[PDB]
């Protein structure tokens, strides 16, 4: 329940690569970060965590499954030692802790297995190591503390929460982050922190999330509407944010010499006029909608299922590094790019979709191009700005 | 009381000149909406045009369908129509009614 | 998705009224929707017909005129009145060797004018049903949902805060 | 309803030596095409018949034989596996090959009808 | 407010003998009429003045007219039964007999 | 979000001597453009432009200008009083000399280009 020392603590400035485009691009971790996973049952936490354990770049993972189901963290047990990093023959279970306290396990030891984690985390990290610890789930945590809280017949808080409900996540979470380790070396270290809150109906106004969100600086909210549609990760992209994105986006462009941010950025705001869009086309169609409007709609349907939606469960969609990473996300920046310009020379909407049926199709098997060859997602470029130039005739 | 307008092809269109008609005579997607965005600041009733000019220029067109004046009206030229004006009534009933109702 | 609104019982009682307004309103935006559309069918029906036959006759006028110098160098201009059909507003138009050619253009003004108005009208009246759709829609597919979301909210949020009360003032009553 | 519905675990019960080698591919093709067909309801009732694609109607198609033939069994029908796959075929053999996406070739030419 | 209020003893009360015989079927149609004045006035504003039947007209005129004078009595004017059955009367004699669907013509042709 | 939000002290604090003899007017003038401006923006966004009326057409494109130039100056932008009230009077001029009921005809003639 004690914090180990340290000399200092650093801003976490450098990405976490997870692998998962959503996150990368538009909702950056940094080491030493920490980010919340709220979101309805079926929504998508287990997964995003579990992802995320398995492909992030870091030392090692300490895995606190809190008051969750058994199957889970068997699963873990047996899919982690047959995971094998190619480049080093070790698999994930070399570089993994696993705490388990299941949902019908004892109730104080959820408590319990939080600290137990932290703690552990705290240790590598003294020694100079970069560990994320996972929290699956911290509602069930503050479940043994209202239940504890009742037991001991103390003045409810909030939904019956203890007064204390509140400070003790904040303490939890500022147990994570950079560090310059103690002894003479001023070794740094990291914690970084994901912890899924699974709220009551997916309410978010509920005082765990609220209190999470309190101390956290970023916010992946899962919806349960997408996660029905089949759009995983469920990442609801208008609600979602990472304050860390700023910062992100300078540190992208150095390493990547390229305006990332930017590119970052019009998908934003690509992502938020449809949704503007959308509100018009529920309510008179899409008819009405001008050859401007039209396309933004194609190029955000296209950010929405060729780059945000990734399954998990594919063996290429699983993960994507962070070079072919920007290579997706250039492609389809560019199809928008060079329409747009084709609609303001005179071109409409409507030959430049049939124009390019070919290339829109590429476009969306980027994701299950090899890593090994991601020259085939950049000749796409080219081709893009060709065969639209045809068009323009 | 308001003037009438007449956008078309010098061989189909001129005769309309007799009436006192505003006849123009534009042959470019510039030219033709250039001409029409005067003829609505100049409150003209009535703006005929041709199919082949009007198919130039479908975005200052629907600009005007809502506005009582002017109302703009597809013509055939001397070589006919392209289908737009019967289409155009084709696509506002579907859309209002979920037709085809005639 | 529920309205920014503070659970109070005032509140409730707002949203409940506002709510059977919009349910009402909805009905009533509807019956209209329905009138226009039937008014519409017929109106449209006279646009075609006069639309096709001023095609082929103004089709024909310039055809004869083609086959046939600054002789076009030497008034008329047209009066709108206007009308309302249901609500809209609707306008009302009147007229304010070669010499064969010429004449059959004399006689397609009536008709090009009476498609001028037809097709106005019905481009007015189709407007319209587009305006009350989106009434109709908007409220069917967002306001009455968020009234009857917040609603059931509310009721949920009073009924948690009297329950709140009761377990303190049994904790209270129990200092003693 | 299939759509709010979901089994987390169905992998682990289906496929070869459980079910059938089709099981996943027709499953993930049946949902698709059904809620995709659902979406064309909507559309129709929103905006009229008009509003529909003639692929759209096919769907839309799709969606009410699901429904009425394949969901609907009746509450004393028993369906071995076998019969229910095959049903799926059925219902799949409505769409054109070419729509067929989810499904690879080799499962095309052993199946589809 | 006439619509929300209630007496759940007035039959007991009402009637020949009582008050009088037509005390009954004008209080039940009076009800609807107001009730349907309220609906023909919200009409108005949602679809138009032009789309009011002129049957729709009245019943709008009514329910104006049935707040204003006879709801709206003042609080020291006291209205014999007789006066106020009168007045009801008058009140429903701006509609047409084809419309008082709630009482028996013996009554229509007694009273007007 | 300027609605919301207040000064309780601002009374003795501006004005002739202070910031500039306009700065009242102004900005109870902005208040009622904005709030006015703000509904009339939501409408439009739910009914479309055209259920709107001519003069609401303004006052939302006033609320636009408002928040969008007004409103959002950066986080290292540092506006003279001048700098601000003279922009104030910018977004002012948008609208018709009738709409202003809060300023007084004395300060309109002397300010309002
Ligand atoms: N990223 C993903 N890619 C593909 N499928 C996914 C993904 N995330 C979730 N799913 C699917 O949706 C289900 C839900 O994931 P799960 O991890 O159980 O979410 P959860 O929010 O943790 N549920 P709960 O613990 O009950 O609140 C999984 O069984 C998968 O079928
Ligand atoms: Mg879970």
């Amino acid at each position: 329940r004690r914090g180990r020392p340290i000399k200092q603590k650093l801003n976490p400035d450098v990405p976490m690569i997870t692998g998962q485009r959503v996150i990368d691009t538009f909702f950056p971790v940094t080491k030493g970060g920490a980010a919340a996973v709220p979101g309805p049952f079926g929504a998508g936490k287990t997964v995003v965590q579990h992802q995320i354990a398995k492909w992030s770049d870091v030392d090692l993972v300490v895995y606190v499954g809190c008051g969750e189901r058994g199957n889970e963290m068997t699963d873990v047990v047996n899919e982690f030692p047959e995971l094998i990093d190619p480049n080093t023959g070790e698999s994930l279970m070399e570089r993994t802790v696993l705490i388990a306290n299941t949902s019908n396990m004892p109730v104080a030891a959820r408590e319990a297995s939080i600290y137990t984690g932290i703690t552990i985390a705290e240790y590598f990290r003294d020694m100079g190591y970069d560990v994320a610890i996972m929290a699956d789930s911290t509602s069930r945590w503050a479940e043994a503390l209202r239940e504890m809280s009742g037991r001991l017949e103390e003045m409810p808080g909030d939904e019956g929460y203890p007064a204390y409900l509140g400070s003790r996540l904040a303490e939890y979470y500022e147990r994570s982050g950079r560090v310059i380790a103690l002894g003479s070396d001023q070794r740094e270290g990291s914690i970084t922190a994901i912890s899924a809150v699974s709220p009551s109906g997916g309410d978010i106004s509920e005082p765990v999330t609220q209190n999470t969100l309190r101390v956290v600086k970023v916010f992946w909210g899962l919806d349960s509407s997408l996660a029905q549609k089949r759009h995983f990760p469920s990442i609801n992209w208008i609600q979602s944010y990472s304050l860390y994105s700023t910062e992100v986006g300078r540190y992208m462009d150095q390493i990547l010499q390229q305006d990332w941010s930017d590119m970052v950025t019009e998908g934003m705001r690509i992502l938020q006029e449809e949704e503007q869009l959308n509100e018009i086309v529920r309510l008179v169609g899409i008819d009405s909608l001008s050859d401007n409007d039209r396309l933004t709609l194609e190029v955000a349907k296209s950010i929405r299922e060729d780059y945000l939606q990734q399954n998990a469960f594919d063996d290429v969609d699983t993960f994507t590094s962070r070079e072919k990473q920007f290579n997706m996300l250039k492609v389809i920046l560019t199809f928008g790019k060079e329409a747009r310009k084709a609609l303001s020379l005179g071109a409409y909407f409507n030959e430049i979709m049939e124009g390019t049926v070919a290339v829109r199709e590429r476009i969306s098997r980027s994701k299950y191009i090899p890593e090994e060859e991601l020259a085939k997602i950049s000749s796409i470029n080219e081709e893009i700005k060709e065969t639209i130039q045809l068009i323009v005739s | 009381t308001y003037k009438i307008g007449v956008v078309g092809d010098k061989d189909s269109v001129s005769p309309f000149r007799l009436f006192g008609f505003d006849v123009q005579h534009g042959t470019t997607k510039t030219e033709i909406r250039k001409t029409i965005d005067e003829m609505a600041k100049n409150e003209y009733g009535v703006i005929y045009i041709t199919e082949q000019c009007a198919n130039l220029v479908p975005e200052t067109i629907e600009r005007y369908k809502g506005q009582l004046t002017p109302a703009i009206i597809l013509i055939p030229s001397h070589q006919g129509t392209l289908g737009i004006g019967l289409e155009e009534i084709q696509n506002s009933v579907e859309k209002a009614v979920g037709q085809n109702i005639l | 998705m529920r309205l920014n609104v503070n659970p109070t019982r005032m509140e409730l009682t707002r949203l409940k009224k506002q709510l059977t307004t919009a349910t009402r309103g909805h009905k009533l935006l509807k019956d209209k929707q329905d009138e226009l559309m039937r008014q519409f069918i017929l109106l449209i029906r006279k646009n075609n017909e006069l639309r096709q036959a001023i095609e082929k006759e103004t089709q024909t006028a310039m055809k004869d005129f083609v086959l046939a110098d600054e002789l076009l160098a030497l008034n008329v201009s047209i009066s709108v009145v206007e009308k309302n059909i249901m609500s809209v507003k609707v306008p009302l138009m009147n007229f304010q060797e070669l010499d064969r050619s010429i004449d059959g253009f004399t006689q397609l003004l009536p008709k090009l004018l009476k498609l001028a108005e037809v097709e106005k009208t019905c481009q007015l009246m189709a407007e319209e049903i587009e305006k009350t759709r989106r009434r109709v829609n908007a409220l069917e597919y967002m306001t009455i949902p968020q009234l009857e979301e917040t609603i059931y909210y509310i009721k949920m949020k009073l009924e948690e805060n009297e329950r709140a009360e009761v377990t303190r003032l049994i904790k209270v009553k129990n200092m003693g | 309803d299939v759509l709010p519905s979901l089994s987390r675990l169905k992998d682990k019960g289906t496929g070869a030596g459980k079910t059938r080698e089709d099981h996943a591919a027709t499953m993930n093709q049946l949902f698709a095409a059904y809620a995709q067909g659902k979406q064309a309801k909507e559309l129709a009732v929103v905006l009229g018949e008009s509003a529909l694609s003639d692929i759209d109607k096919i769907y839309a198609k799709f969606a009410e034989r699901f429904e009425n033939e394949y969901v609907n069994q009746g509450f004393y029908t028993n369906r071995t596996i076998t019969e229910t796959l095959d049903l799926g075929w059925e219902l799949l053999a409505m769409l054109p090959r070419t729509e067929l996406k989810r499904i690879k070739d080799d499962l095309l030419d052993k199946y589809l009808p």
